[PDB]
């Protein structure tokens, strides 16, 4: 189906992986993509911000394997309920890096595959039908350089 | 009995206010 927001979700998550000095590989076996580049950038920018109003992402909710996916859902659900734009995208995506990286600093591995999983699936179900309908994703390029 | 809530608020909150890239 030509999903490839599988491919930016892994880039996305390798990314932040690899600035703790993991790697994508440890945890699962129209060259255009200056999304990859202008999304991880968006991210990092997310972050910087996120920490200074408050406490870093990685250290907000208490996440074990088993609250994991409820507690995953129940904040998107609720970032995406008023209304979706892409500054929350930009969230979205963030939020389940800080995920990853927590999930690996608190020994819990198992999790990293689903994560991108997880959010790989909602960004195909709930997230699409907006993106094109808004530009597709070069127009978040254009916008945030 | 949520805090996940709070943290989709503030995730929220960032994000709004993030159209001034």
């Amino acid at each position: 189906m030509s999903q490839s927001n599988r491919e930016l979700v892994v880039d996305f998550l390798s990314y932040k992986l690899s600035q703790k000095g993991y790697s994508w590989s440890q945890f699962s076996d129209s060259e255009m993509a200056a999304v990859k580049q202008a999304l991880r950038e968006a991210g990092d920018e997310f972050e910087l911000r996120y920490r200074r109003a408050f406490s870093d992402l990685t250290s907000q909710l208490h996440i074990t394997p088993g609250t994991a996916y409820q507690s995953f859902e129940q904040v998107v659900n609720e970032l995406f309920r008023d209304g979706v734009n892409w500054g929350r995208i930009v969230a979205f995506f963030s939020f389940g890096g800080a995920l990853c990286v927590e999930s690996v600093d608190k020994e819990m591995q198992v999790l990293v595959s689903r994560i991108a999983a997880w959010m790989a699936t909602y960004l195909n179900d709930h997230l699409e039908p907006w993106i094109q309908e808004n530009g597709g994703w070069d127009t978040f390029v254009e916008l945030y350089g | 009995h949520q805090a996940e809530v709070q943290i989709a608020r503030k995730l929220q909150c960032i994000a709004d206010q993030f159209h001034r890239l």
